[PDB]
């Protein structure tokens, strides 16, 4: 129950047609280019926690 | 791979003229989101001031300035959740109109193998299901996005102690989910092999029935399915267990730095550098940014898998047809004769033998053509060769002493019309449906038209003459009635070289002495195809062929 | 109704599980008001770190016992899903042969266990997650009352403005997108009408006309989309101020509250923290209830799905007859395949009763197994009626061959053995295949006995089918046998071993078999007399009386 996920069900900030939250089947790989981005998001925490390190 | 990432580019392509609507869709987003946590922040404004001495000159202000804001960011959300519901509707009608404007050019080919039901489903379906991808997707990942960067503003903002001490476990929190992740799809994959099982055991158990009533014991089989539903059971304990093991981690972990983060804040309180409201609005910030930080991947995820829904349409949309060059002659004057030599061709569909081979032809105006010869003997590909609706495969089909293929669509089909084996009207009123294809057209001239083919009984007695309704299909007449629709349909272009497909044959003969009458009235050539004996007993010429050459 | 919670004892301890964990997690909001509060008057260190420590303890227990009752729920949860399963699958086996006849039907047995399995794992979650949060709210509620009556009486009084207000205003929406939808549908719909008649457009060259056509339709639908797009927005905006503005009048009222000095600034911190998470409980318990409303609505036709002798000798006598024998299909009672028949049946002999009888000698085979109870008549074998005996001891005192025999995939040893009630000697079931002689094929295996089969019968021809099939009688020794449409299918010399069985088996001398097969060479040998077609019969006295006759009997024997 990610509140990231559950707040396009209501009008407030989804659209129409978004609410059936199903992935594309039972079975799946995760793609490596979408891990790549893992690694982006990592370093970026490093550096903002670096950034407060200063402060 | 390349596949998914060449077909979003073809997306964001298609999306081009759209841009003003994106764009004012992403400022009222990002409008919105800023005016949407700047609540709790004068929320802590408000209990700063409550505290103590009560200021009613601030008190009130900070009320004013809270609904100010949720007015702002109600009006802006609108205003967003227009702008994208307007462009996802728009980029869908032009998506609809480009593939129906790309299909219409395509060989008869395709439309012979191709089934109907199919290309009704992905025209109606897959177009809804590829506009949704943008607008949806954009959205979720923007707001995303810039909540992440908004609530980490107001966090450095408030306190750096306090956020770089919330910013520790971002790491081993998502790589968790990789781990739980890459731990799972085995046992899920596992799961859908012991269930393909079970559903091959009660497959199975249901195909020899009789022989388990007959011979065997019924009860014997519900012993196999309670071993085979053991394990499924066992297996779905063993999955659900490490799925709530690794929610557990999650949450003692995300407990135990809110605790910790709470700790700093009452020591930095002590020490009198922060407000309660200040700690309030950090503490309703740390609530929040950790499910958006989080989720930016797995939305990241389902963007790169759903493009591919889309492919099929594209796949129709620039297969290279089949047809041959287009044409450029312009007759200005009448065909005169047309004539046909070693003419061979077979259907595109089973090219392994020919329909029609070493055929040689001539037709001369004034005069009149019977071809003579079995059921099926190929006849019918003889009229779509002489109307040029398939490429001729050996032989020549040159008219008026050009090639068949060089004068203009336009003036070939206006000059060349011929007469159907079975009639067919589309849906409208008579007055359109009579005149399909003419560029122009005035009710004189139809009317004298059906006078000429002798519907005029028919017509006149319509519930609004030519302006009544034919009803869906054609489905809205009489067989007989049909007939002399379609023979008015091919005399009102006047064509200079008709032809026939027996369709009088079980029609009136009025019909067929009507038509020698009228359209053999000058110059025009006329030929027609027919099994009875009665019609070549009329023509004034005739031709025999059987097993695909003449005779 | 018709709820399967039997697990009442291990279930009732997860309702002890889930409010012990929703108490517990409840400490954070509640100590940081009493704290803040506590440091803003000067309060004592001790009780600041014993606070501290107490709301440690609380939280982390709250999350350990939020997994163990999640554990202990769903052990339960599998343990009733797999015992259902079970259950449906035995109550569709149990039904009457008549109901299995609609070969049409083979996919509804293969697809109700699915659909079970569906709707009890989706139901399972719904329950599980409704529960949860119904119980958060509840505990969100209290402890909110507990606070302060004034301040949540508004926060109460407001929920059903900001939940259906935007449900009354969707309705303007909704009807837009459904007149946008059929538009659609209709564009569509003249779009394959044109494209479904593609020879006659491209003779007239009308595609340009084909284009702008379908054009119309489109421009037609622009003015409809634009209204839709507005009234989204109207929709959007008004759920958006609803629920912001509740923080506005909550904060507003409450500060009235700390000035009056009916409460601190502590409460009023707890409050707005409270308000927040009431406000997604009970936002995200009116998105279970549609989903649990739907699945729970579909369980009816399941329920009613699965709602829809005696007699052991020690020894088996081998009598059996039969008198006016009549027969027909349950689901047309106005025609039968035979009426008025009669026949019997002695130890050490054996009969055909064969001829161009179509359906009518199958039905006839079918209530000699019992297969299906007789239309019309009544008969009796060893001085009891056919119904009398038990089923366990009916199916291993008389078997037949099937008229289509197939072998389900599994180890050869099993297919030769199937609905056996004890384990078979493995010299059992050699002796069995070297009676029967297909031994010389089983022994042409990778593993004999041991060697698989694929499925369908997949590995073996149909002639080493029907040899696989034969041997299974054989091995179950029943006294009453019968077999048809092998033998004249088949070689006669796989037929060779029948013909043996048929004609001096020492073994076959100790019991009695029906004859229903097509093969001529069989019908010269048999002992007793019958013929017959249509349930009327065409020979008698003997097999050689019906052909000296000249008879019926004879004329099919031409």
């Amino acid at each position: 129950l990610e509140r990231a996920l559950l707040e396009q069900q209501s009008s407030a900030c989804g659209l129409p047609g978004s609410s059936t939250e199903t992935r594309p089947s039972h079975p799946c790989p995760e793609d490596p280019d979408v891990s790549r981005l893992r690694l982006l998001l990592v370093v970026l925490c490093v550096l903002f926690g670096l950034l407060c390190l200063l402060l | 791979q390349v596949n998914n990432k060449v077909l979003m580019w073809r997306l964001l392509k298609l999306s081009r003229p759209d841009l003003p609507l994106l764009v004012a869709a992403f400022f009222f987003l990002v409008l919105a989101v800023l005016g949407e946590t700047l609540i709790p922040h004068y929320s802590g404004r408000v209990i700063d001031i409550l505290g103590g001495d009560f200021d009613p000159h601030a008190f009130a202000s900070a009320i004013f300035f809270m609904c100010l804001f949720s007015f702002g960011s109600s009006l802006s959300a609108g205003c967003r959740g227009g702008c994208f519901t307007y462009t996802m509707s728009r980029i869908n009608l032009r998506i609809r109109e480009q593939l129906f404007s790309s299909l219409l050019r395509q060989d008869l080919g395709f439309f012979q193998e191709t089934k109907t039901g199919e290309l009704n489903s992905r025209l109606s379906s897959d177009t809804t299901l590829m506009s949704n991808w943008l607008p949806l997707n954009a959205n979720v990942l923007l707001r995303s996005l810039v909540k992440v960067v908004g609530l980490y503003g107001f966090m450095l903002s408030i306190s750096p102690r306090l956020t770089l001490l919330s910013l520790l476990h971002m790491p081993f929190t998502i790589a968790a989910e990789k781990v739980y992740n890459t731990r799972h799809q085995e046992v899920l994959r596992e799961i859908q092999d012991a269930v393909a099982r079970a559903g091959q055991v009660v497959r199975e158990a249901v195909g020899g029935l009789q022989t388990v009533r007959s011979f065997g014991a019924e009860e014997h089989e519900v012993c196999r399915y309670k071993e085979a539903l053991e394990q499924c059971r066992q297996l779905y304990w063993r999955r659900d267990l490490e799925r709530a093991l690794y929610l557990l981690v999650r949450r003692v972990l995300h407990l135990g730095v809110q605790m910790l983060m709470l700790s700093c804040g009452l020591q930095q309180m002590q020490d009198g550098e922060l407000t309660q409201g200040s700690l309030l609005s950090f503490m309703i910030y740390q609530e929040s940014v950790g499910s958006y930080v989080q989720t930016l991947v797995y939305i990241y995820g389902d963007m790169l898998s759903n493009v591919g829904a889309a492919e099929k349409v594209f796949s129709y949309m620039d297969r290279q047809p089949n047809l041959p060059s287009p044409g450029t002659l312009a007759p200005t004057t009448l065909q005169g004769v047309v004539k046909f030599q070693d003419v061979s061709f077979a259907y595109p569909n089973r090219p392994d033998r020919p329909v029609l081979k070493g055929l040689t032809f001539t037709l001369r105006p004034g005069e009149v053509t019977a071809l003579v010869g079995p059921n099926g003997s190929g006849k019918s590909t003889v009229a779509a060769l002489l109307q040029n609706l398939y490429q001729p495969t050996g032989g020549q089909v040159l008219l008026d002493e050009k090639p068949i293929s060089q004068y203009e669509h336009c003036y070939l089909h206006s000059q060349v019309v011929s007469v159907g084996q079975e009639p067919v009207l589309f849906s409208g009123s008579v007055r359109n449906n009579i005149a399909y294809g003419l560029q122009s057209c005035e009710d004189d001239k139809v009317m004298a038209a059906a006078q000429a083919a002798h519907a005029d009984d028919f017509i006149q007695e319509m519930e609004h003459g030519i302006y009544t309704d034919v009803g869906e299909k054609g489905s809205q007449l009489a067989a007989g009635q049909k007939q002399r629709l379609a023979i008015a349909r091919a005399l009102v272009r006047d064509p200079r070289v008709l032809i026939l497909d027996e369709a009088t044959s079980a029609l009136d003969v009025q019909c067929e002495q009507a038509l020698q009458d009228w359209n053999s009235r000058g110059d025009r050539t006329v030929l027609v195809i027919a099994h009875r004996l009665q019609t070549v007993q009329r023509a004034h010429q005739i031709l025999v062929l059987q097993e695909g050459k003449l005779q | 109704l018709g709820c399967l919670g039997s697990e009442t004892r291990r279930l009732s301890l997860f309702l002890v599980l889930v409010v012990l964990s929703s108490l517990g997690e409840m400490a954070i909001p509640f100590f940081t008001g009493r704290l803040t509060d506590w440091i803003l008057q000067d309060g004592s260190a001790d009780t600041f770190t014993r606070n501290l420590t107490l709301m440690s303890i609380l939280t982390i227990a709250s999350a350990v016992l939020e997994f163990v009752g999640d554990g202990i729920y769903n052990n339960t949860m599998g343990h009733v899903h797999s015992h259902l399963q079970g259950e449906v699958f035995g109550a569709v086996l149990r039904q009457e042969t008549e109901f299995f006849q609609q070969n049409q039907t083979g996919n509804i047995m293969s697809r109700v266990t699915e659909d079970t399995s569906t709707l009890s794992d989706s139901l399972s979650e719904n329950l599980s997650l409704f529960l949860w949060y119904l119980v958060r709210g509840l505990c969100l509620l209290g402890i909110m009352l507990w606070g302060s009556v004034s301040l949540t009486m508004v926060t109460l009084i407001t929920l059903p403005l900001l939940f259906l207000l935007p449900k009354k205003v969707g309705k303007w929406y909704q009807l837009l997108e459904v007149q946008v939808r059929e538009s659609l549908a209709k564009s569509s719909q003249v779009a394959i009408e044109a494209l479904s008649a593609m020879p006659t457009v491209r003779s007239f060259a009308n595609e340009e006309g084909e284009a702008q056509k379908f054009r119309e339709k489109l421009q037609e639908i622009k003015t409809l989309n634009q209204k839709e797009a507005v009234a989204y927005a109207v929709n959007s905006w008004t759920t958006s101020i609803s629920g912001m503005l509740l923080k506005v009048g909550i904060l507003y009222i409450g500060g009235q509250l700390v000035t009056s000095g009916a409460v601190s600034s502590g409460n009023l911190v707890t409050f707005v923290l409270y308000q927040m998470q009431f406000t997604q409980a009970v936002e995200v318990l009116l998105s279970i209830y549609p989903r649990v409303q739907k699945a729970v609505g579909s369980s009816e036709k399941i329920f009613e799905y699965l709602d829809r002798g005696l007699l052991t000798p020690l020894h088996l006598e081998g009598l059996v007859q039969f008198q006016d024998v009549s027969f027909a299909y349950p689901n047309r009672p106005d025609v039968l395949v035979l009426q008025g028949l009669t026949f019997t049946l002695r130890p050490g002999e054996v009969t055909a009763l064969v001829g161009p009888n179509g359906s009518g000698k199958s039905t006839v085979a079918a209530l000699l197994q019992n297969l299906y109870q007789p239309t019309g008549g009544q008969l009796l074998l060893d001085g009891k009626p056919l119904p009398q005996y038990e089923h366990r001891y009916l199916h291993r005192q008389v078997a037949a061959v099937g008229q289509e025999p197939q072998v389900f995939g599994r180890s050869l040893q099993e297919n030769i053995a199937y609905g056996l009630t004890q384990k078979p000697t493995m010299e059992e079931i050699t002796a069995a295949a070297v009676k029967s002689g297909a031994h010389s094929f089983i022994s042409g295996l990778p593993q004999g006995y041991d060697t698989e089969v694929d499925e369908a019968g997949s590995q073996l021809s149909g002639g080493q089918r029907q040899a696989v099939a034969l041997a299974r009688a054989l091995i179950r020794k029943p006294c009453v046998l019968i077999l048809d449409d092998a033998t004249s299918a088949l070689d006669a010399n796989s037929q060779l071993q029948v013909e043996q069985l048929l004609y001096e088996s020492p073994e076959r001398y100790s019991r009695s078999v029906l004859l229903i097969t097509q093969h001529l060479s069989l019908v010269e040998q048999a002992d007793h007399i019958l013929f017959l077609e249509g349930g009327a019969i065409r020979e008698g006295g003997t097999h050689q009386q019906l052909m000296e006759k000249k008879g019926c009997y004879w004329a099919m024997v031409q």
